[PDB]
């Protein structure tokens, strides 16, 4: 409620007013302080969710998503403090400036009680992404990159602005609670699959499945380290949490509309998990094996199983820091040989010995190797999926088949190997990259020990 | 034994003594549509304030 979001905010004149240099220091002692408060949210009831007013509730589902965030708002200032160094100090309390503020609204949406209020701020946070993206970029095209990523989920979101507001004026209100306690059965006229569509497709787009997916390779590559991190560990994942909560009064047309999306999903991360197989830029390595993880998770939401949502939750959480590790290992790497060729440098192991061990468990958590919340949440959705339907299992088999090739694809090519002759500049990696490593593998094996924490409100 | 009027005389208003009835409806008037309920009652505060999406007040 109010005890996260005052002080998320009140530490946006902080930074603003605080001394010269001191501006990495004092953001980063709140924003670490800011997850301690976080993490007392959450604690969840049995069946009610933590509701606190009109304006904000939360439930099983949003605490794991809300504790996330918290966490990671240290982590970009921890993973940016390199590259803008050499910058007036205007622009680099700009900086943090759009990221407090990115990571203001999305506590917002996570806890918005109407979906109209989810929806404000559902787009709202693409501003201080756009401007992370062009600005602050560094790159050629990250200019047609900010226009793909911005206008492909406006395309989708307009719809659920005419969808949602033609709720109110049918439904009453849309506040989730009341719309779970008043649901009706969608009927299978031929407007309810528009207004199906509409509901849904706002939440595929930044959830990238297989044709509606294209941003993404253009959106993490060229975006700043910090801008890839929040983009890939949580901004994928507002649609996620938009389905959970918009499709209680998309049932039973759910269950034969959703043929088209799961088709495309489970072929579609067989198809991205083999561009994995074959990526020259380390960055766009990682960012096709996001897709991948998320199109798992577009089946997991779209077969409507208590277990299914569960998994889903579990690789809700688990991707987001995995994937955010990985783009900290290559940025750690990029600015070291200034290029994002992943055979540029290879051998590293023999020359960053720490880093091969980083790299390591990163590669092995995205590899859902048991127990990792990785392996949780795959194997919970395989057998959702499996009871939908016996064939899936050849597909969602397939894709850990192919998932573990490019995984270790880029080990082997980087770490492994014959160090590279000609490059002379790699020195002994800095004891910040090594803490931030370490800020992202060890809660993920902390959290092995309690998924229930993580595994959502069907849990 | 007449007299010539004096100016003005003549366009003098005169008040003429008459037997008729005056007529009812001159204009032959039809019936008239009865006006719309007044307002009446205290006015009170908005239930729930302005009632508009997520805006408690
Ligand atoms: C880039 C293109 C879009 C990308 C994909 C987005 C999703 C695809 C479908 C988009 C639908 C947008 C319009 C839906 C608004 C809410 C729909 C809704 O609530 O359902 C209504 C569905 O009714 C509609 O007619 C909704 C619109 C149907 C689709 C036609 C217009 C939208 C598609 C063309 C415009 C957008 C495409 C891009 C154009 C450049 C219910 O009303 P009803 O017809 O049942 O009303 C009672 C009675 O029958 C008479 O009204």
């Amino acid at each position: 409620m109010l005890k996260i979001i005052i002080p998320t905010t009140m530490l946006l004149p902080m930074t603003w007013m605080s001394k010269h240099n001191m501006i990495w220091i004092n953001a980063t002692v709140h924003s670490l302080l800011i997850s301690l408060i976080s993490l007392s949210l959450l604690n969840q009831l049995g069946e009610n969710s933590l509701n606190f007013s009109l304006t904000f509730f939360s439930d099983s589902l949003s605490a794991p998503l809300l504790v996330l965030t918290t966490w990671l708002l240290p982590l970009m200032l921890m993973a940016s403090q390199s590259h803008l160094s050499k910058e007036t100090t205007t622009r680099k309390k700009l900086y943090i400036t759009m990221l407090i503020l990115l990571q203001l609204f999305l506590i917002m949406t996570f806890t918005a009680t109407e979906l109209i209020l989810f929806y404000i701020l559902f787009e709202a946070t693409l501003v201080p992404t756009l401007i992370i993206i062009t600005r602050w970029g560094n790159q050629t095209e990250r200019l047609n990159a900010g226009l793909y990523f911005l206008f492909y989920t406006l395309a989708g979101s307009l719809p659920l602005l005419v969808a949602l507001v033609y709720i109110q004026n049918t439904t009453g209100s849309l506040n989730f609670l009341i719309i779970h306690y008043w649901s009706h059965p969608l009927s299978n006229s031929w407007s309810n699959i528009f207004m199906w569509l509409a509901c849904i497709m706002a939440f595929m787009v930044k959830m990238p499945l297989y044709g509606l997916h294209l941003w993404l390779p253009k959106a993490h590559v060229e975006a700043p380290i910090a801008g890839s991190m929040v983009l890939a560990a949580v901004l994928l994942k507002l649609g996620g949490y938009g389905m959970m909560r918009i499709t209680t009064i998309l049932n039973p047309l759910t269950n034969y509309m959703a043929y088209p999306f799961l088709m495309l999903s489970m072929w579609g991360m067989i198809m991205t998990s083999s561009i994995c197989l074959r990526q020259t830029d380390l960055k766009s390595l990682i960012a096709y094996s996001s897709v991948s993880h998320m199109a798992l998770v577009i089946v997991a939401i779209m077969i409507q199983t208590p277990w299914s949502f569960m998994g889903a939750t579990a690789l809700m959480i688990a991707h987001g820091l995995t994937s955010s590790m990985l783009f900290c290992l290559a940025n750690t790497n990029y600015e070291r040989v200034h290029s994002r060729t992943m055979i540029l440098a290879r051998g590293l192991q023999t020359l960053l010995p720490l880093m091969a061990t980083w790299w390591l468990m990163a590669s092995l958590t995205n590899l859902a190797l048991p127990p990792s919340i990785n392996l949780i949440g795959e194997l919970f959705i395989i057998t959702a999926s499996f009871s939908w339907s016996n064939i899936t299992i050849i597909l969602m088999g397939m894709n850990m088949m192919i998932t573990a090739l490019y995984s270790l694809y880029m080990l082997i090519t980087t770490q492994r190997g014959k160090y590279t002759h000609h490059i002379n500049n790699i020195k002994a990696s800095f004891t910040r990259e090594n803490a931030l490593m370490a800020l992202h593998i060890l809660p993920l094996l902390l959290l092995t020990l309690n998924p229930k924490m993580i595994l959502g409100p069907l849990y | 034994g007449w007299v010539r009027p004096d100016l003005g005389e003549l366009s003098k208003v005169t008040k003429v003594k008459t037997d008729r009835p005056l007529p009812e409806n001159p204009y032959h008037s039809r019936a008239r549509p009865e006006p719309n309920p007044e307002a009446e009652g205290d006015l009170k505060p908005a239930k729930h304030g302005s009632r508009l999406f997520f805006w408690t007040m």
